[PDB]
This record gives C-alpha cells, structure tokens and sequence, in this order.
C-alpha cells in the first residue's frame, strides 16, 4: 500500500 | 531480500487544465499496480495478475490515498513556484519516491523516502526516520515546517510496519510469480567485421529479477561494449556484453554469467 | 533545470524468426522531463497499433517508459523507433537489429 | 478570519436553507460541524482548494461545495425538526503559514426546525425599580429586568446608562427556562439585574433602560395568521432617575 | 475516536483543574480548544512533540510518551473559565487535514463568596399594576437551589455580578408570580437556606 499521508511543502 | 517501493509523479500543465499525476508500485522487480489523473476513470487498478482478484475495500482505500495525494501535489507544486521564483508558463515536476526493504531473515531492513523538484533532489527523510534533510536552500522553509509538525513520525510507522506487514502480503499473493526464480537462457553469437577485427555477444534472455552480472575474460578490462539491462516485456529481463576479437584466436576469450536463478555460476563460449 | 536525453534499446521479445509472430520493444530511459513523443516504424512509415508502459523513474529521478507492439518480421520488412525530446535538436532514429 | 453567513436562521419543517462560509486568506481547507444543543459538534464534510476531501457520515439530503475562490455553502433540505443546530466553519490549510493542521472557527450559524411558523413570539421586555428596604439595607441599588413570553432562544438582553453600554454589576442569565415544561415548543425566559451605588440613581438626570434583541421570522417568509409578524426587533424598556 | 472525563468539573474559584484527554490509537498532535456559549472554538494549546508541556499563561497541556493520552490544566480559575473544552488530535497514519475532537469537559466555576447574608427585597414595577419580583441577594456559595417548584411561581439558578468601580463581588436570583398568594417570603421554600436570613415590610 502507498503511503497512506504526504508533505505540505 | 524484497521491497515495497512506490514512484509518485505530478506535472504541472499550463493552459492544458489540472496537472497530471501518475503512481506506480513495484513488489521487487514487479510493477504491481497504478494510479492516473489523466483517465476519465482515477482510480488505483491492478497490473499484475495477482492483484486482479482483491477485493474493493483495498481498491477503495488505495484510490482515496492517491486522489489526496494528488490534491496536495497540485497545491505544492504553486508553492514550489514561490520559493524557485517561478511563473505560469513553464511546466515544471514533482518527484516522491518511498519504499521498504526486508532483510535475509524475513524483517525490516531499511526505508526511505524523497521528494524532488524538476527532477532534483529535493527534501530527503533522514537514515534514522526520525527528521528530514533538505538538500537545496529552497527546501529549508518546507524542511523547517516539517520537522516541527512531527511529519517524519507517521512516514517512520509507514515504512517500519504498514510497508513491511503488506509488502509480506503482496509475496505470499503472488508466490508463484515473484518467489518463482526464472533462470536466464545463454547463449553466444558470432557478428564478424573485417580480416582482423570481430564481435563476440554474451546473450542472457528470459531472466528475473533484473540483478545479473555478465563480464568477458582475458580479466577482460579494456573496452568492453554493456548494454543495461532493458525489460523483455512479458516481465523477463535481457542483457548483453560485447567484445573486439581478433580474427581465428575465439577459444582465447571467455563469458561469465552470474544470476540467483543458477545454483553455480556459468561460463560460455561460441560454438562454430 | 535538469534536462537529460533519453538511452534508446530497439528489440524484439524472443529471438527474431521470419515468419513467426513476435513483439517489438522500443526501450526509452535515463531521459527528463516526462513528456516524450516515441513512435515505431516499418519501412519509414508510422505503427499505429504502438501501445506504451506506465510513466516511471529511476532512482536517480529520470525516467523511464516502453513501447511495444505485435510484430511478425521478415527478411525484406526493415523496423526502426523514432524518439523526440526537448533535449533532442533532430528526432532521433534509431534502426532495429535483430542481432544487437 | 472566518466570516458565516446567516447569522440566525429560523424555517419550517419540510424546507430547504443555504448557509455560506466566507474561510480565512489564504486557507485552502474548510469543513462543516453539527453542533446539537449538547451533543458535541460532528463534522459534516471537507473541501480542499475546491474538491471534496473527506465525507463523514452526511444525510444525503444535505449538500455542500467549494467555489474558485475558497468560499463554501451548506445545502440542507427536507429539513427535519431534529436538525435544529449550531452549524460552524472552520478553516485551516494555508500552505503560507506554519501552523498548517491548526483549524480555525467561525461564530456559528443558529438554525431551528419548527413545525408551524406561528409559533414564533417576540420578548416581553419591562423594567423595574429599586427596593427601599435594600438602598439602606445593603446601601446600594439593583434594577432587575426580566424576558418572557418569546421563541425560540434568540434573544441577547443588554444595558444602558446615559446613553453607552454598561457591564459592572450586570447579571444576564446565561440558560433559557421553559414557561411551561410539561409543553413542547414552550415560551422560553431569562432575566438580569443591574447594582449601581445608592446615589447613582437617586439622581434624576440618569438614565436605567433595559434592552433585548431578538432575532424573528425572515421578510420573504408568509404570514398568514391575523396578528403582527414576529420578525428581528430590538425591545427595550427605559427607567429614569428617582429620588 | 477520543475520550475526555470527567465531562463536568463543578470547582471552586483560586483551585486549580486538570483535565483528561485519551485516544484509541496512537496520536501525533494534541489541540485543546475551548468554547463559549454560542461563541465559535477558540485554539489554546497545540502540542506536536511526545514530551513537550506547553502553556499560555494559566494554562498547560502535556503531550504523554503513551501517545494515546493529554493533559489540560489551570492554574488560577477566575469565574472567566467557564465553558466547554474540546480536546482534539491528529491520529498517526491518518492523511493531511484529518483531526478527530472530543465531546468536551464542562468547566463550572463557582464564586469566592465572602458575607453571606441574604434577604429579599421589593423591586416594584414601571407601571401602577401587581405584576412585580422578588430579588434574592447576597447568598452563600455552599448552597444547591432548585428550579420553580410550583406552576404560576418562577425561579433561577444563581448568578455572579462584580461592582469592578467599587471593586466589590455578590450573588443573586429572582423570584415572580401572577397570584395574591404571593409577595416574597412563602416563594423560596423547596430549596434549604440556614436560620439568618433578613426579611423586610
């Protein structure tokens, strides 16, 4: 499964 | 050892509409599944046979995870414009690359996770999984953003356990694919060129994974013609190495293959 | 700005028979940005049957892309794939060899 | 930052109402919370930077969108007795900011759900005078004003002297209290007192008023009995000085 | 999903509160609002570190090594205290702009009082009829009053007013009717007040 959060950059 | 790793992509599309996000994920050397914007149709679909039978709840799952990250990608993407001092006219990509690698016991090993404007290192989760690094002085203010807000914390349960506990999941789906070794079939072709000179290719077809070692000898250094290693397209691999023979003197040269899927390492020579 | 010209591999799946029905493979890497124009010819003229892989990268951040298309060879049919890019000046050609 | 749009809202039983959200520059995110009377506020749905980011749990007859611009409005149709609530806006995503996850409130929309229209009623505002037996007593004065006879909960009782507001002393109740409990849609009340100093207002050159705004029925809304409209009035109630 | 006990905290003023937040799952960032009657959450504390204890004044919050558990306290309780805490989170693994709130704990701050003596007075009305109250002042902080007992007869909880000029705190609460069978006295009687009370003509 993919990452299921990222960055607010 | 084997590894989950996943290879996010959005571009930004001046006067062409919303920009364009692709996602692929890659169980070891095998491209497993995908997600695309560009399609009337967004959602995450299978891509290997494996996968075809799953379920709904995953694909569900999986599609709400892409379609938010495309959300925020489109946004930081404006954003990147701020800091590099760009305009809208000129298309420019955002790169997030993430994976998890077991070990030769069957647990985690490592992870990692970057991030990268226009195809340059961007923003780079730390060795430990506890900080992230910026590698440009544009990163720092999204660096300096993140390491307060604790970003590092839900990539490190991610890689160490979520990424691990599936990518286990994914090779017990597909055992006989991925755990199955496709040794590589060898053979040497003779292409001559002219009263002295000819060439001598070492042909490795129809293996997997991707990881092989193909070398010439007489220790054969100087000059050797390597092509990397392209995909056969039915989810095999090829490679050849190449070598300046000089005319009549052929059993002077010899080809080494080294792959998992052969219990002892092979030599080869042509057969006239 | 990063800007890398794409490696191009023309081949064929399994080994190349005249008469026998085979795939013909137009291998494009190490190249960026993402937009590429690959195309497949026979005789000069365009493949319009070509179908392509999924947009991807390598480590590195270039990426990488296949084309591929069903192909029956024989002695007299030549084959070659041409491939633009923005770090291309001419639209490169490059021919297949069934040996290479 | 964040600005709603009604403020207070009163419809009948059946209808639809559109509420807007007016979120803070610069912040893409805005979300939509029920706040019942004492169960604690549940989230609706989310937008971000105009698409739909996160449902929870929403009727089907309630609607909602993001604009462009990052203003939103709330669709609420068929409305049932039940969705009688205090709706607020948040705001967050600002990626300008630092404090990005930090949610951000506006002053709820009041919504009620009544069934007959009628039943809406304007405050009953009087004021009374000091006790003799308490400026001599106690030493100091108290002016009491009550509130009665009026729905739904709309009302903001205040004071004045000699013209500008006044808070020392004042009491405002803070919970309505049902005229008849053994009643449903019962005539709410309240009440407030205003101790000055003895002398204050034994002079007769000042000025002891009481003032309650209610918020009534809309101007595009039909009336169809034979009394007055209910509508938003500000009822006041004044007292001079008495030696 | 979060828990905050004890839901209501009927304290006294100068004291101080803690109050309770705990989660089913790991949590990654803490943020304790607190809301007034009819006003919209307004933001106190935002945790983001395991460790951390992070205040404003005469408030602190703790985040909890747990990472399923936090902390709000007051120092000293002014009666401006009064209103409904929320204690919110960012669950661990969950994507960008998802936090989970809480029911809220009641805060109730009662009064320093300080004389309590109490009497009821006559405060008569604008207009030359017989609706009329009865103010109930000066009381003691100890007490529990009760609603209207009887139909026609109404009366309300207690209320605090502060005299800011003359820097002087009390107490309060009205009582009025329709009927002949009243006029004070007779009014407050389901509700115990102890043998001193003052009642005048």
């Amino acid at each position: 499964v993919m990452a299921p959060r990222t960055l607010i950059l | 050892s084997h590894s989950l790793k996943y290879f996010h992509t959005s571009v930004s599309r001046p006067g062409r509409g919303e920009p364009r996000f692709i996602s692929v994920g890659y169980v070891d050397d095998t491209q497993f599944v995908r997600f695309d914007n560009d399609a009337a149709s967004p959602r995450m679909v299978p891509r290997a046979p494996w996968m075809e039978q799953e379920g709904s709840e995953y694909w569900d799952r999986e599609t709400r995870s892409a379609r938010d990250t495309a959300q925020i990608f489109r946004v930081n993407l404006r954003t990147l414009r701020g800091y590099y001092n760009q305009s809208e006219a000129g298309s420019h990509t955002l790169q997030w690359m993430h994976g998890c690698e077991l070990g030769p016991d069957r647990r985690f090993l490592r992870g990692y996770e970057q991030f990268a404007y226009d195809g340059k290192d961007y923003l780079t989760l730390n060795e430990d999984l506890r900080s992230w690094t910026a590698v440009d002085t544009a990163a720092q203010i999204s660096e300096q953003k993140s390491n307060d807000a604790s970003e590092a914390e839900h990539q490190r349960a991610y890689l160490e356990d979520t990424c691990v506990e599936w990518l286990h999941k994914y090779l017990e789906k597909g055992k006989e694919t991925l755990l199955h070794l496709e040794p590589p079939k060898t053979h040497v072709t003779h292409h001559p060129i002219s009263d002295h000179e000819a060439t001598l290719r070492c042909w490795a077809l129809g293996f997997y994974p991707a990881e092989i070692t193909l070398t010439w000898q007489q220790g054969h250094t100087q000059d050797t013609e390597l092509v990397e290693t392209r995909p056969a397209g039915d989810g095999t691999f090829q490679k050849w190495a190449a070598v300046v023979v000089p005319s009549g003197e052929e059993q002077r040269y010899t080809c080494h293959v080294q792959h998992e899927g052969l219990p002892e390492p092979v030599t080869l020579r042509w057969k006239p | 700005m990063i800007q890398r010209t794409p490696k191009i591999q023309v081949y064929s799946r399994h080994p190349a028979e005249n008469g026998k029905s085979n795939f013909l493979n137009c291998y494009v890497s190490g190249f960026h940005p993402s937009d590429i124009e690959v195309d497949l010819l026979k005789n000069g003229e365009r493949i319009e049957k070509v179908e392509h892989s999924d947009l991807s990268f390598s480590k590195d951040w270039s990426f990488y892309l296949l084309y591929y298309t069903e192909f029956t060879p024989t002695e007299k049919d030549e084959y070659a794939c041409r491939v633009n890019h923005v770090t291309l000046s001419q639209p490169k050609i490059v021919k297949w060899d069934r040996d290479m | 930052g964040v600005t709603q749009t009604p403020k207070h809202l009163i419809t009948a039983t059946g209808q639809r109402v559109t509420l807007r959200c007016s979120p803070r520059s610069g912040d893409l995110s805005v979300y939509w919370y029920q706040q019942s009377l004492d169960q604690g506020l549940q989230f609706l749905i989310q937008y971000y930077n105009g698409e739909e980011r996160a449902k929870g749990n929403i009727l089907e007859r309630f609607s909602a969108q993001q604009f462009p611009d990052l203003h939103s409005e709330l669709n609420l149709s068929s409305l049932e007795l039940g969705d009688s609530a205090l709706y607020f806006c948040a705001s967050s995503a600002n990626p300008g900011d630092s404090s990005n996850e930090k949610l951000f409130f506006g002053s709820g929309t009041q919504l009620s759900v009544l069934e007959d229209l009628n039943k809406v009623f304007p405050p009953e505002v009087a004021v009374f005078e000091p006790s003799e037996a308490e400026i001599s007593h106690t030493q100091k004065a108290t002016l009491v004003c009550l509130a009665t006879g009026f729905y739904p909960d709309h009302v903001e009782l205040s004071w004045w002297v000699n013209g500008k507001e006044v808070h020392s002393g004042v009491c405002t109740d803070p919970q309505p209290l049902k005229e008849q409990p053994a009643l449903n849609d019962s005539r709410y009340a309240l009440s407030s007192r205003l101790r000055v100093s003895a002398t204050f207002w034994q002079n007769p050159r000042n000025h002891f008023r009481c003032q309650v705004q209610f918020y009534g029925l809309s101007e595009n809304d039909e009336w169809t009995q034979d009394r007055a409209k209910p509508v938003t009035q500000i009822v006041s109630a004044e007292a001079w000085g008495r030696a | 999903q979060l828990n905050q006990s004890p839901q209501s905290m009927f304290i006294q003023e100068g004291e101080d509160v803690s109050m309770n937040c705990t989660s089913s799952s790991i949590f990654n960032t803490w943020l304790w609002y607190k809301q007034d009657p009819g006003e919209g959450p307004v933001l106190l504390i935002a945790l983001y570190k395991a460790g951390e204890l992070t205040s404003n004044g005469r408030l602190t919050a703790q985040f909890g090594i747990t990472r399923k558990d936090s902390f709000l306290n007051i120092s000293a309780s002014i009666p401006s205290d009064v209103g409904i805490y929320f204690c919110a989170g960012q669950p661990l693994g969950g994507s960008n702009y998802k936090l989970t709130f809480g029911k809220g704990t009641l805060l109730t701050v009662n009064p320093n009082i300080q004389n309590p003596d109490p009497a009821v007075y006559q405060l008569r009305d604008s207009k030359s009829s017989d609706k009329s109250v009865c103010l109930f002042t000066d009381f003691d902080s100890q007490t529990n009053v009760s609603q209207s007992k009887d139909s026609d007869v109404y009366i309300t909880d207690k209320c605090v007013l502060d005299m800011r000029s003359m820097d002087f705190k009390s107490n309060s609460a009205v009582a009025w009717s329709n009927k002949s069978d009243f006029a004070c006295a007779n009014a407050f009687n389901n509700s115990i007040i102890p043998e001193d009370t003052f009642f005048p003509s």
